[PDB]
């Protein structure tokens, strides 16, 4: 799912590249030519704003799907490194609880013998 | 031929590479001025009394090109000390020297210690050429002169003066290289009446 | 027919020829004649002799094998910069007797860089000595003594006007000593130096005339020509590291944290990439702090929301947080301690859902925090966004917004 | 004395880095009975180590306070360059100590005789 | 045992058998090699399939019988008395022998061994063995003496030999170099012309 | 190439244009403005250093008694070392552009002439000259005078 | 798997690339031409910062495209990320304060033998290649046999959980296999030149206390000789110098040199 | 051991040896820093005829069984060891080094072994020292003071500005004689201290 | 207090800081140490005395249980030896 819709979304967002490079280069011409001697037809034009939106807004959403799945495999590979289920999870907690017991005592002595 | 040439005087010059490094141990004092002048001397001698007349003038200006394409003051005084010796035995005809010399394109003013070294040799050379020839010459010098600004630096001013003295050997009366004539009618056709 | 090859197993090609000779008038004595010889099916290039001023130890021999040793690696350092048009001295004995050095005299100025950039160096750079060291004798140093340094640091660095900065490099095992890749990379050290003494010439001239916010919020800490370490913080807790990488041919910048206030990191880890393409943009230190002046109270706010909450990092001061992937909002930082919230999902434009889509419903509730109302910004003042996103308990320690949210 | 204490504050600075390291070291080799042991140890190098601390200040302030008349001459001016009964206490203490090395020499030169006497006995006797 | 390879070397021009291994072996003497003693594989053959006993004189007291294909027996030289012995009930075949007499040289822990197998009494051909004593592993050991032999041998170097065959850890064995070198003897004996 | 073309082309048709910018600035102001927002919140120093590098063998110093302050420049350096201090001036002249145009001793055999040691001294100097590499430095010619004088006193 | 976690990171950057990469293009066309000092010089600056922008866009969204061929409860986690930072900074912290130590004097054995044939256990369950075989003929000194692969017999003898003497010996050749031959020679240079550097290398790793991982790190640069016949010298590129394989391993840097290419 | 007293000597025999053979483990430190001072080590193999020398930088040397052989080579370790325990001791005062070089082969032709050379600077930039050790003539130390401070050099009118009178300047030597310590290492670290930013 | 590259860059300043500052202390003591053996040529003559004499009291007790031993191993191999 993560990954198929980063696939989904690659065509997209070479489509949307060459549209806004496409609207920019209309848009340029018809400045130009209003600035220049050729006078261009009023035509649709499309607007260039419209479509940079459109591109930001396509990565924005593909970021957004592979931020997720970076946060997702890692805690996964995490858990997988640390009988009856819930002793487990409390042997673990206690060990995780320890562990910040140690943490504090050697802040607090550091920060307390000096500074 | 011009092969020849390059690597007898390319041979002449050569720089040691190995020395700074344990510096002064090698066993041999590189051959000092007289010894090196004596050998170039012989050397080119060879490569002369082979050389034809109609080839004598091309190999000169493949040697004033060699000479002024140096960049070491005491290898160009070095040079100009081997032709000097070149034309003072006889070995050169004392006009082709002079004028592939000055019509070198490589002198050019900017170039002050090699138009000093130069003009300091045809002061010495000049004195042999025919009148004819130093009249050319000193048509030649004064369109050299012609080059050099209103306004130099107040260094060059002294090493570029060393035209002046040839001028002044050739415009000298006492001296007579040639008739005063052939001198003011070459002047007056350079600076015209008005002309400063 | 009786002679030695002492090969220099260091720098090879080069050849030591000790050849033994009988002396007449004592038949029980012997002489040495010593040779340079250098090799390209060997072929030899150049022979030259070098023989001037318990018993078996021959202490000229030993002398002259490690005189070779020791000197023949500067030539092929001299050769190569005199190949790339560098003016250098030739190979001198320095003061203490026993040594070799290579002192620069000018370096080629530069390429991309301003003239008077390139005055300004030229005329601190007082020298520029190559030594030789390390074992089997292949690392080199340039120690660089710069004058006139613009801006202090906090460390003992307020010394007299003379700043040694040591530039050290080992070439590998093969492409001997003397090599174009020692110079090459000498010279890329010095362009990076350069493109550096850009921005801190900028920060020297702009130093007098400060905003004075910014001169309490940060403090420069060190300057070895080569890094610039600012560190900003209410604390001094909090470290900029700017340098140029000649590898890619951009400023590298990196954060952290050096000082016993702090959160659990840099606090603008989250920005790193926009903050890298701003300065790469334009190359000035004063909108860096400027930017991270106004951006680090939100930051400290929008970093400590559970991670539900996911944050997506667009350009600088346009950081966007999106409850679930259902719902979204955008941070619009402003000078003066100002935020700008948006409704997120919808478009700045014709009213049509983004691919997320799912308009945020309430809307007002950023109102009452001071239709399709929700997509123009609302202002804040970075405590009401440390109150809407710090984690109350309720009127389990949840924020105010992901209550809103859920 | 003063002399003493110098050295003192130098071991007592060349220590601390140490301690450090062994208390990174710790923490380092800390992955989540044992855990009581690694804690006390810790807390035991935290409690040396602001010991440390202290004799450190002590001795520093020691030293400052101190200052003998004979400190006019700054530094650099006291490099040497180009251009009683302590004595006889050493000289007596010298000759003992030069004695005693010497009977320790020949104590050596004996055990290693022995040792190499047995080692080739036991070699050739296979 | 130790990784070893041989090849035939051709004589090349008009250069006769002797002169070319005489210059083949001065160029080995210019690797800074030094003589270590002489060398002498002689080699006798039976009509039975096909028998091949063959005896390098590096090994003192070994006689290697190799039956093709078939299994290589390293015995002692009591085993040649054997062979007489039955000869009566043995086949004997007709002149087939083979020898390769050569200097052997060594280059800091390499041997190389050049030898012109004369057959009978008239030369023809010329044998290249390069031994690796420190090398007991095999088959990757080649780059070795591929190395090696371009210093030396340059042109005709071989490229492998099957002896190594199928990759394998297996060790490298005396049997393996008679192998080769009865596959050079066959050779040697049918080359012709 | 590929994707971008048009664009590429479409700037590639409108360099040389005067007004061009306002148009580019017209179609590109707005919306990247509105999407990321605001804007933005006498001696030359060569021959000085080699002299503040030389080995305090040498006392260098400048020339005022032919040119002066003019531009290359004229210098009486010294010797002084165990040494020999024979004929201290060894007059050198540096032209302008350092960089180039190695610097040319100017002879004075008047004073080395009248005793052998200051002839030997010279002779071997100028062959030491000589056989220096071309684009020589002014250390060059300074150490390669000690080297020469130091030659004198052990050849003779 | 790691790898993908490395590819979706490597990708969160490509399209942080692409979306900063076509924002430069539109900002620089923005401020458009700077004056430059002179007509061709303005005109080439312009179209080759477009150009380079333009093609920047180009390679990040081929980068994106490549890619995506490649690929009660809080306070657990938590826990977890506090563990890992712990772990990474006092491994670095350690390391640099290590490397640079401060300590110059001491002033201001006995072992027991199950625990060295402990640790040589410990050390033999590593590097499955080497075969370690203890044996105590003379006393408590331990004499060990090591063998590597079919290359290496290296004769280590222990006085203590201490490196003293290394005599390696070929495969094929014989250790005697019993009353062990500690005092023998290869018979082959190479073997030589490898006890030698050997014997090198104890002098050189040599720890002042604990006296496990300088067998450790002993053990690791013998593995390094099993590549041995079939490495290039990394100097010179050759396999043989006078008929001698490679034979020196640097420290610190398991590479092949001839001991003549010192490196 | 007895004679030379100045640098150091240790050896360690080894517990078994063989009728044939035998082995030392030499070490060269310092008087008061034996860890810093820990790079010249040598395990000597004494052989039924040779003497075989493993140094720890891979240098394999074959004496003979004439004495004058293996204490000329001791004597040239102990000068190299010297040296070297004064790099240890640069690189951990912080002291940066300019150069080092193990056979140097400028200046006198030298005896037995050659001599060696290290040149290092304070850490606060002006003041250096250099040190030039050998089996013959040994312990050639001189500070380098900068300029400005030793008052004695020549000026120059050449040098028209200030800034060039901070460079490290006039090469003044120290006598290594008459000093405090007892030990090259202990007589170098109060150099170092001497020359060092007074805290006092 | 309640990725890798920040704190690789924050360990290698605090790490270096450290040590600049370790280093400094050192010298520092370095030349208070050369002070009072200049000027006060007598407490570094004291302390050579207490070393010294820490060195002979060393040596003698290594020398007691070097007897002490030696006594016990003649002590079991006059016990051996016997038939
Ligand atoms: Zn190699």
């Amino acid at each position: 799912d993560p990954v198929q819709r980063y696939k989904m979304l690659i065509p997209q967002l070479k489509e949307s590249l060459q549209t806004l490079m496409k609207v920019a280069a209309q848009n340029l011409i018809q400045n130009t030519n209003i600035d220049n001697g050729q006078k261009s037809s009023d035509g649709p034009i499309q607007r260039f704003d419209k479509c940079l939106e459109e591109f930001y807004a396509l990565c924005d959403q593909l970021e957004l799907c592979l931020r997720l799945a970076h946060e997702c495999l890692s805690q996964s590979c995490d858990s997988a490194k640390h009988l009856p289920y819930p002793q487990y999870l409390a042997v673990i907690k206690a060990q995780i609880s320890c562990a910040k017991d140690i943490h504090t005592a050697l802040l607090d002595c550091a920060n307390k013998v000096t500074g | 031929m011009e092969t020849q040439l390059q690597s007898i005087f390319e041979e002449v010059v050569k720089t040691e590479v190995i020395e700074e490094a344990f510096p002064g141990m090698f066993m041999d004092t590189p051959e000092d001025e007289k010894t090196k002048l004596i050998s170039c001397l012989g050397a080119f001698r060879q490569f002369w009394g082979g050389l034809s007349q109609e080839s004598h003038e091309q190999c000169i200006q493949w040697i004033v090109k060699f000479i002024h394409g140096q960049h070491s003051p005491k290898r160009i005084s070095f040079l100009y000390d081997c032709l000097a010796m070149a034309v003072e035995t006889g070995l050169l005809p004392p006009r082709l020297v002079c004028e592939s010399l000055i019509n070198s394109d490589t002198l050019e003013w900017e170039r002050t210690q090699l138009w000093a070294l130069t003009f300091k040799l045809v002061r010495k050379i000049i004195g042999g050429v025919d009148y004819k020839g130093v009249r050319d010459l000193l048509k030649v010098i004064l369109e050299k002169i012609l080059t050099i600004p209103n306004t130099v630096s107040s260094a060059v001013v002294q090493q570029l003066l060393a035209a002046r003295e040839v001028i002044a050997y050739i415009l000298e009366r006492n001296a007579c290289l040639l008739p005063a004539y052939f001198a003011v009618t070459e002047i007056r056709k350079l600076y015209p009446e008005g002309k400063l | 027919k009786n002679k030695l090859f002492i090969k220099l197993t260091r720098l090879p090609q080069y050849y030591i020829v000790v050849e033994m000779l009988e002396v007449p008038n004592k038949p029980t004595q012997l002489s040495y004649k010593y040779y340079f010889m250098s090799v390209n099916p060997a072929m030899a290039l150049l022979l030259q002799q070098f023989k001037e001023n318990m018993c078996a130890f021959n202490k000229v021999l030993a002398h002259f094998v490690a005189m070779c040793d020791t000197n023949m690696p500067f030539v092929g350092l001299r050769l190569e910069l005199s190949n790339l048009e560098i003016p250098h001295q030739g190979v001198q004995v320095e003061g203490d007797g026993f040594s070799h050095a290579i002192r620069l005299l000018k370096i080629p100025p530069c390429k991309g860089i301003t003239e008077e950039t390139q005055k300004a160096l030229d005329r601190s750079l007082l020298d520029c000595t190559f030594r030789l060291q390390g074992r089997n004798n292949r690392t080199w140093v340039a120690e660089l003594v710069f004058a006139n340094c613009p801006l202090n640091g906090t460390s003992t660095r307020e010394q007299g006007p003379s700043r040694h900065v040591y530039l050290t490099y080992e070439n590998l095992l093969s492409e001997p000593v003397g090599g174009r890749k020692v110079v090459e990379m000498f010279l890329n050290d010095w362009n990076s130096i350069a493109r550096l003494y850009e921005c801190v010439l900028e920060f020297a001239r702009s130093l007098p005339d400060i905003p004075a916010h910014l001169n309490i919020f940060s403090e420069v800490r060190v300057y070895n020509y080569r890094k610039l370490i600012l560190c900003y913080g209410t604390t001094k807790g909090s470290s900029i590291s700017i340098q140029w990488n000649s590898i890619h041919q951009k400023f590298h910048i990196s954060l952290g944290t050096v000082g016993p206030n702090s959160g659990c990191s840099n606090c603008h880890n989250t920005i790193l990439h926009q903050l890298q393409e701003m300065f790469n943009k334009t190359p000035n230190v004063v909108q860096l702090l400027q930017v991270l002046f106004d951006t680090q109270a939100p930051l400290n706010a929008i970093n400590k929301l559970p991670t539900c909450f996911s944050i997506l990092p667009q350009s600088s001061t346009h950081i966007r947080l999106a409850f679930r992937n259902m719902y979204c909002i955008d941070i619009y930082c402003r000078s003066r301690g100002v935020v700008a919230i948006r409704d997120g999902a919808y478009s700045l434009f014709d009213n049509s859902k983004l691919v997320e889509g799912f308009y945020p419903a309430p809307g007002l509730k950023t109102f009452l925090n001071m239709s399709w109302a929700a997509s123009i910004p609302t202002i804040l003042t970075h405590s009401a966004l440390n109150i809407l996103l710090l984690p109350s308990p309720t009127p389990y320690l949840c924020s105010p917004l992901e209550r809103f949210l859920g | 004395n003063t002399a003493s204490l110098c050295r003192i504050g130098q071991e007592t600075v060349q220590d601390i880095v140490y301690r450090t390291m062994e208390i990174f070291q710790l923490l380092r080799n800390m992955q989540l009975g044992t855990y009581q042991d690694r804690l006390t140890k810790l807390q035991d190098n935290l409690r040396q180590l602001s010991v440390l601390f202290r004799k450190l200040r002590l001795v520093y302030d020691k030293c400052n306070e101190n200052c003998g008349g004979m400190d006019p001459i700054p530094v650099e001016q006291l490099i040497p360059y180009v251009e009683s009964e302590e004595r006889r206490e050493i000289a007596e203490v010298n000759k003992k100590l030069k004695q005693k090395n010497q009977q320790l020499k020949q104590i050596m030169d004996q055990l290693r005789n022995l040792i190499w006497d047995i080692n080739a006995m036991l070699a050739m006797r296979n | 045992m130790g990784v070893t390879c041989v090849s035939q070397m051709p004589v090349a021009e008009g250069k006769s058998v002797q002169q070319t291994v005489e210059l083949l072996t001065r160029k080995l003497e210019m690797l800074g090699a030094e003589k270590q003693g002489t060398f002498c594989v002689d080699c006798e053959t039976y009509h039975t399939k096909l028998m091949y006993v063959m005896h390098n004189s590096e090994y003192p007291l070994s006689c290697f019988a190799l039956f093709e294909n078939g299994p290589c027996l390293i015995a002692d030289t009591n085993f040649d008395v054997l062979m007489v012995k039955l000869k009566g009930f043995f086949q004997s075949a007709k002149a087939s022998k083979i020898e390769t007499r050569g200097t052997r040289y060594q280059y800091c822990d390499f041997l190389v061994k050049v030898g012109t197998v004369t057959m009978g009494p008239s030369a023809r051909g010329i044998s290249v063995e390069v031994e690796y004593g420190p090398c007991v592993v095999a088959s990757d050991c080649w780059s070795l003496l591929l190395e090696f032999l371009q210093s030396f041998l340059g042109s005709h170097t071989p490229g492998a030999p099957a002896v190594f065959g199928n990759r394998h850890d297996a060790v490298y064995g005396p049997a393996d170099t008679m192998v080769q070198y009865m596959e050079l003897f066959n050779k040697i004996r049918k080359q012709q012309q | 190439q590929y994707l971008c073309q048009p664009l590429l082309d479409a700037v590639l048709a409108n360099i040389r244009s005067p007004v061009f910018n306002h148009s580019l600035y017209r179609t590109f102001v707005p919306a990247m403005t509105a999407i990321h927002g605001p804007p933005i919140t006498s001696i030359p120093s060569v021959l000085q250093g080699e002299v503040a590098r030389l080995d305090p063998k040498f006392l260098v110093n400048l020339d005022p008694s032919h040119c002066s302050n003019n531009g290359t420049v004229h210098l009486i350096c010294k010797l002084d070392d165990k040494d020999l201090p024979s004929v201290p001036p060894l007059e050198l002249s540096v032209p302008a552009d350092y960089p180039a145009q190695s610097p040319l001793w100017i002879d004075r055999q008047w004073q080395y002439d009248a005793n052998p040691f200051l002839q030997s001294v010279h002779r071997c100097m100028t062959s030491r000259l000589l056989q220096l590499p071309d684009k020589h430095s002014v250390t060059a010619l300074l150490n390669t005078w000690a080297q020469s004088v130091h030659q004198a006193c052990l050849s003779a | 798997v790691s790898v993908n976690l490395e590819a979706f990171s490597q990708a969160i950057s490509a399209i942080q690339a692409l979306r900063s990469s076509v924002s430069r293009v539109f900002d620089c066309l923005k401020d458009g031409m700077r004056n430059k000092e002179t007509l061709e010089g303005r005109e080439k600056a312009f179209i080759a910062h477009f150009q380079d922008n333009l093609h920047s866009v180009n390679r990040d969204l081929n980068e994106l495209e490549r890619l995506s061929n490649l690929v009660l409860y809080s306070q657990l986690l938590q826990a977890y990320k506090w563990s890992n930072k712990l772990q990474y900074h006092a491994g670095l912290a350690s390391g640099l304060l290590n490397q640079q130590s401060l300590k110059r004097s001491a002033n201001q054995l006995v072992l027991p033998p199950q625990y060295v044939d402990d640790v040589i256990s410990r050390i033999d369950r590593m590097f499955p290649e080497m075969s370690i075989h203890l044996s105590r003929p003379n006393g408590t000194s331990a004499m060990l046999l090591v063998t590597l692969g079919k290359v290496l017999k290296v004769i280590v003898v222990m006085r203590s959980l201490f490196i003293d003497r290394t005599i390696v010996k070929g495969y094929n050749e014989n250790v005697y296999t019993e009353d062990l031959d500690i005092w023998s020679k290869s018979n082959y240079q190479v073997f030589q030149k490898v006890t030698d550097h050997a014997t090198t290398a104890l002098l050189h790793y040599q720890l002042p206390q604990m006296p496990d991982v300088v067998v450790r790190s002993f053990m690791t640069w013998l593995r390094s000789y099993i590549k041995l016949f079939q490495a290039p010298c990394q100097r010179c590129g050759k396999f043989l110098q006078d008929g001698l394989p490679p034979t020196w391993r640097d420290f610190r840097t398991l590479e092949a040199f001839h001991d003549t290419c010192r490196q | 051991a007895s004679r030379i007293e100045d640098p150091q000597i240790q050896a360690h025999w080894s517990n078994i040896n063989d009728v044939y053979e035998s082995s030392v483990k030499v070490l060269i430190t310092s008087q008061g820093y034996e860890q810093i001072c820990k790079s010249i080590q040598l395990q000597l193999n004494i052989g039924v005829e040779q003497i075989r020398v493993v140094h720890r930088d891979g240098r394999v040397i074959t004496l003979s069984y004439q004495e004058q052989e293996l204490q000329d080579f001791l004597l040239s370790q102990m000068s190299q060891h010297q040296v070297h325990a004064v790099q240890q001791l640069a690189k951990v005062m912080g002291w940066q080094v300019l150069s080092f070089s193990n056979h140097v082969g400028l200046g006198p032709i030298e005896s037995i072994g050659n001599a060696s050379a290290i040149t290092v600077a304070s850490p606060s930039g002006d003041y250096a020292i250099s040190v030039r050790n050998g089996p013959e003539s040994g312990s050639k130390i001189m500070v380098q003071f900068p300029r400005n401070q030793c008052k004695d050099l020549p000026k120059s009118d050449v040098l028209q500005d200030n800034k060039w009178s901070h460079l490290r300047g006039p090469f003044k030597e120290v006598q290594w004689n008459k000093m405090e310590g007892r030990n090259f290492v202990y007589k170098m670290e109060l150099l170092m201290s001497a020359l060092s930013p007074c805290l006092l | 207090s309640q990725d890798q590259e920040e704190i690789r860059t924050g360990v290698d300043q605090c790490i270096q800081k450290f040590l600049d500052i370790a280093r400094q202390t050192e010298c520092f003591f370095l030349q208070k140490r050369l002070q009072l053996s200049v000027q006060k040529p007598e407490q570094v003559i004291k302390e050579d005395v207490s070393e010294l004499r820490n060195e002979l009291q060393r040596k003698d007790a290594l020398v007691q249980k070097h007897l002490t031993k030696l006594r016990h191993w003649q002590q079991v191999l006059e016990d051996i030896n016997v038939q």
